[PDB]
């Protein structure tokens, strides 16, 4: 909780380099919630997802690799539940990236 | 182009920038009107006076 | 773990989401860019044709001892058949108006037609240049004639030569067709011999098959129109009487060919097309041998063959397009491509068109798809155009010439013939594009290592192509800055658009270290050839910099000489004046570092000691003691006014003042006797 | 095609760009791992020269300067920065840092060396910046605010000899270099830009034919060709070539080259202008050639 104010993606690369998949699932769970205004500032982020701000970013390369790194052990129900815990949360995120994109386009066409 | 004052368009532009109604773009220009101001400030004239100075010279 | 791959795109959480602009890892988090380099190289960040590939577009799999001769031989032929003009800042290369080039190429491809692995392409080029020989080249039948040969005798022998070419371009397919047909149908085998004009072999196979009246009919056909008109009646009789439908269609096809009928309409309503299933050459050869008199021109045989494949309002197509020699035999019935409104043909057909129709399209003629199975091989395309430009054809577009010259110059850059890419770009009539294209390409390819290969290309470009050598060394200077060699940058800036760049580099990068090493004679080598008034009057800041370093060296040299020879007072007056001219100019050097402050201060210290030795040679002793001249006898009155201007460190100035007090005490002690 | 090298670029994360120097001796590569990595690649080797970390976001493009100015590289980032880097005595440090943008800077491109050492940069706020080296360390900066609506995505300079634009000049005067560039954006526009007699920058012409956001745009190098040509690509999957057949008409023709199954990301001209490379959304490159019949043919599929 010092490195989160510097790079949560370089931390997520380290957690994948070291097989810390559950810490990676909850780091991604905290990062997606940071961009959504549940403490953006703890992740260094100046502004949460808004049609009044700079555009946001997430390490999808590392998230696709985390979903694979879980799914490579598909005989375990815990790896399946940890994968769903990412996927279901990325739609409460991406439905708002879609709305914030529509809210922004309706503020660059007036 | 100038027909009543030396550097008339830059003089007019400064007299216009003094007015609190100036909702114009601030092109970098000289802020002084002695003939050394472009070389002392290292700032340009506006290009009508900057054509007349090049024509004249 | 191990690191995983980039997850394939149809399994990415980003899939399809490129429009979600508020998240940059959706909007661009799966994008990539790619960078070109010289020689047709590409830096690829995706899938091949984390990591990056370096990939090259290249024609075929490298036999450099063979491949290069198919570029270099045509190029050392074309460089005999253009003139080089030198009346602009960049020279221009222009074709020699004439015919000779067609023989330079035709006999070169006759020699090249043997063991070489490009044999299909080289043989198609042989057909193209022996066709140019048969249309616009020259002879074995009119050089025997000790008088100027009449236009019709020329036209007759051009037709007699082309009436060999259309058999030679047909035999190997006839000889396979006969090998297959002979034992199943001798009628198709006899027809195949006749479509190559092999009438002796057709008569022979008809005597061998038991068809001796076909052999009789065919032997009488080598001239007589009476047998053509008697067969014209006999076909009209068999049709009207409905007896045609008891004769073989393959035999009726021979009777139609002999009767000079390209299509025959039977009483069944069947049509026999005589050109059906054939190639483009045998289709045209039927027009040249069976559908026209012996006296007609090539241009009428070709126009009757175009009248056989174009969409008229009144007749169906019966002749075929059948293509460059890499699409023949393929079975490709081109199903009329619903974009491509110009159907592909052979370069040999397009040249026959241009001979028959002086305003026919040059774009379909020069496109590589008409010549080879490769859209990157402009070898024949450019050498055809730079023969047609010599034959006074001028209706190509400047975009199409620009695309041809730039594509062939790029093909010559890509396989490393960059000196010949310059030869192609020197045929650009537009001077402002020509200088730019040559200076740009030189700036890529000129090396700092003057290798035997660089030296051979540089001597080729300067001594054949007249390329201004200033740009070879401008390019070497732009290379020397990138590889940080400031000696080769100074020395290549010196050979080029020069004066100021080399000087202001020397004064910041070479002058001080050369003085510190006492390497005066090296720094002199740059400065004395910068010094001439035709050059130094064009150099900024010269008299306070380069002239000060140089007058310092020449003052040292003129003392190195006076320390070896019985020189005159006139030369020592000059030396004292040159030293006095130098003190209040070392005073004026621009110094950027402690190296320059060291060079300036030891130049100053050396000058303070030079001034003493010069003045003790102006103040030698009386002729009563055979002693050497004392530098500590010099009057203070001639030293102090000039030393009181020298930029010298506090320890150098302190020991100068100790020397000056030593001579002052002698001006006193010799004043009291 | 044929492979010379398969560089193991030590990037841990997605690579957004890969560019060589003017001579094809070095390779620069940028990424989501907050780095630009520089290599020697001569004769098919690989040697890492530098790991240029010091952008703070994902880096979206790199551009080498012309060697007439020495060993200079530029790069642009998600963090709003454009950083200029230089090799002197063989070590790399930062030689400028521009943060004067209001969102992510998605593209950078250098001018022809004949215009002076000038950089152009395009931003997600909608603006473009120009940066001119004034001397011995200093830079001028011009910002063309609102240059595209919704956002700016790509920038590419016009080459310093426009065809035909020399005929009126009597022998012994200089060429008047009419500085221009093209740019693409999320307004579906390509726009052409010019410097005026006041040193200000102006929207000269529009190029309107894509139905969806323009991703990228590149000007063809004026070598041999008497025409002025541009390529550009879109989020609908199109590629258009654009010709200008008379430089005095200033008039342009849109010629559709292809329409792919997904997005097209980038367009890249050969160093002899005769060939175009095209980055597909399915991880691919495709390669394209103008015929003597003026038709655009693929050479990769």
């Amino acid at each position: 909780n010092s490195y989160k104010k510097v790079d949560a993606a370089e931390l997520l690369r380290l957690y994948l380099n070291y097989d810390l998949l559950e810490e990676a699932v909850d780091l991604v769970s905290e990062y997606v919630d940071a961009v959504l205004g549940k403490g953006h500032q703890y992740f260094g982020i100046e502004f949460p997802l808004s049609a009044t701000a700079p555009m946001v970013w997430l390490p999808y390369s590392s998230i696709d690799q985390l979903l694979q790194a879980l799914g490579e052990n598909s005989a375990n129900s815990h790896n399946i539940a940890l994968s769903q815990k990412i996927l279901d949360k990325l739609e409460d995120y991406q439905q708002k990236v879609d709305k914030a994109t529509r809210d922004l386009l309706y503020r660059r066409t007036l | 182009y100038a027909k009543s004052v030396y550097w008339e368009n830059t003089l007019h532009t400064l007299k216009q920038r003094q007015l609190t109604s100036y909702v114009g773009s601030v092109r970098p220009l000289v802020t002084e009107l002695d003939p050394d101001a472009p070389i002392r400030q290292k700032m340009p004239l506006d290009d009508l006076d900057r054509e007349d100075e090049v024509r004249l010279l | 773990r191990r690191q995983l791959g980039l997850v394939p795109r149809e399994k990415s959480v980003t899939y399809g989401k490129g429009k979600l602009l508020m998240d940059m890892a959706l909007f661009m988090g799966r994008s990539f860019r790619v960078g070109w380099g010289p020689n047709w190289t590409l830096a690829n960040s995706g899938e091949q044709l984390f990591k990056v590939h370096l990939e090259k577009l290249s024609l075929r799999q490298r036999k450099p001892d063979e491949d290069m001769k198919l570029y270099q031989t045509p190029l050392e032929l074309k460089l005999k058949h253009s003139t080089v003009h030198v009346d602009e800042l960049c020279p221009l290369i222009v074709p020699n108006l004439g015919v000779a080039v067609i023989h330079d190429y035709a006999d070169w491809v006759k020699e090249a037609s043997g063991d070489l692995p490009e044999a299909q392409i080289v043989k198609h080029w042989s057909l193209t240049w022996t066709l140019c020989e048969a249309l616009w080249g020259h002879l074995k039948e009119l050089d025997s004639q000790l008088n100027e040969p009449r236009e019709y005798i020329q036209i007759l022998e051009r037709r007699r030569a082309f009436s060999r070419w259309l058999s030679c371009t047909a035999t190997p397919q006839i000889e396979e067709e006969v090998s297959l047909t002979q034992k199943n149908s001798p009628v198709e085998a006899v027809f195949s011999y006749l479509t190559g004009k092999r009438i002796s072999e057709a008569c022979s196979l008809a005597q061998q098959s038991g068809d001796h009246r076909l052999a009789l009919l065919l032997s009488q056909f080598v001239g007589s129109q009476s047998v053509r008109e008697l067969l014209t009646m006999q076909l009209v009789d068999w049709h009207q009487l409905q007896a045609d439908s008891f004769i073989q269609d393959e035999r009726l096809r021979i009777f139609a060919l002999l009767a000079g009928k390209p299509v025959w309409q039977l009483s069944e309503k069947k049509q026999i097309n005589v050109c059906s299933q054939l190639d483009w050459k045998r289709s045209l050869a039927i027009h040249l041998w069976y559908l026209l008199p012996p006296t007609a021109s090539i241009s009428r045989a070709l126009s009757m063959y175009e009248e056989a494949f174009q969409n008229t309002s009144d007749s169906d197509r019966y002749a075929c397009s059948p293509l460059p020699s890499y699409l023949e035999g393929s079975g490709c019935v081109i199903a009329e491509e619903q974009n491509s409104q110009t159907p592909l043909r052979d370069v040999c057909f397009h040249l026959l068109k241009l001979y028959s129709d002086r305003h026919y399209d040059l774009n379909q003629l020069l496109e590589p798809r008409s010549i080879t199975a490769d859209p990157l091989d402009y070898r024949l395309s450019w050498h055809l155009w730079e023969v047609l430009r010599a034959l006074n054809y001028t209706h190509l577009s400047a975009q199409c010439e620009g695309v041809l010259q730039a594509s062939y110059a790029g093909q010559l850059e890509s396989e490393g013939l960059w000196e010949w890419a310059i030869f192609v770009l020197l045929h650009i009539d537009n001077s402002g594009i020509r200088e730019k294209a040559v200076r740009e390409l030189l700036t890529r390819h000129c090396q700092l290592l003057e290798t035997p290969e660089s030296w051979a290309k540089e001597t080729f470009l300067t001594q054949k192509l007249r390329v201004p050598a200033k740009w070879i060394h401008e390019a070497k200077a732009v290379r020397a800055h990138m590889e940080s060699d400031k000696h080769l940058e100074a020395l290549c800036l010196f050979k080029a658009e020069h004066w100021n760049r080399c000087h202001k580099l020397i004064i910041r990068h070479l002058a001080s270290d050369a003085i510190i090493n006492e390497n005066y004679d090296y720094l002199k080598g740059f400065l004395e050839d910068l010094a001439p008034p035709e050059r130094s009057s064009l150099i900024q800041d010269w008299e306070t910099s380069g002239l000060v370093y140089l007058d310092y060296i020449r003052v040292i040299e003129m003392l190195r000489h006076i320390q070896q020879v019985d020189c005159s007072g006139n030369d020592l007056e000059q030396l004292h004046i040159k030293v006095t001219s130098l003190c209040s100019r070392i005073e004026q050097i621009q110094c950027y570092s402690a190296k320059d402050r060291l060079a300036q201060s030891d130049m100053a210290k050396r000058v303070a000691n030079l001034l003493r030795v010069v003045l003790s040679l102006h103040h030698p002793p009386d002729r009563t003691s055979d002693s050497t001249p004392d530098p500590q006898r010099v009057p203070l009155r001639l030293l102090a006014p000039h030393i009181g201007r020298l930029p010298m460190p506090e320890d150098y100035a302190m020991d100068e003042l100790r020397s000056l007090t030593q001579s002052y005490l002698r001006e006193l002690a010799v004043g009291s006797l | 095609v044929s492979v010379i090298n398969t560089v193991d670029t030590s990037h841990e994360d997605m690579i957004h760009d890969a560019q060589m120097d003017y001579y094809g001796t070095r390779l620069a590569t940028c990424s989501s791992d907050r780095s630009v990595k520089i290599f020697d690649v001569r004769n098919g080797g690989q040697i890492l020269i530098a790991d240029l970390r010091g952008h703070e976001g994902p880096v979206w493009q790199v551009a080498w300067a012309h060697p007439m100015y020495g060993n200079i590289l530029a790069s642009c980032s998600y963090d709003r920065k454009v950083i200029i880097w230089r090799e002197e005595n063989g070590t790399w440090e930062k030689s400028h840092e521009h943060a004067g943008h209001d969102s992510s800077v998605n593209s950078v491109c250098w001018a022809p060396h004949d215009y002076g050492l000038i950089l152009a940069c395009g931003s997600s706020d909608g603006a473009i910046s120009l940066l001119t080296y004034t001397g011995e360390g200093q830079w001028e900066v011009k910002k063309i605010n609102n240059a595209h609506t919704i956002g700016c995505n790509a920038v590419s300079w016009a080459p310093a000899v426009v065809p035909g634009s020399l005929i009126d000049h009597p022998s012994g005067q200089k060429p008047n270099y009419i500085k221009r560039f093209a740019s693409g954006g999320c307004d579906n526009l390509i726009k052409l830009w010019k410097e005026e007699e006041d040193g200000q920058w102006k929207e000269e012409q529009k190029l309107e034919a894509h139905s969806d956001w323009v991703r990228d745009v590149a000007w063809a190098p004026s070598i041999g060709l008497p025409t002025s040509t541009i390529a550009s690509c879109s989020q609908d999957g199109r590629v258009f070539i654009w010709t200008c057949d008379d430089a005095s008409s200033n008039t342009w023709s849109p010629k559709l080259l292809h329409k792919f199954n997904d997005v097209v990301w980038h367009v890249s001209w050969s160093i002899t202008a005769n060939i175009l490379a095209v980055s597909g959304g399915d991880n691919k490159v495709t390669l394209w050639k103008e015929s003597v019949d003026g038709q655009w043919v693929c050479i990769s599929d």
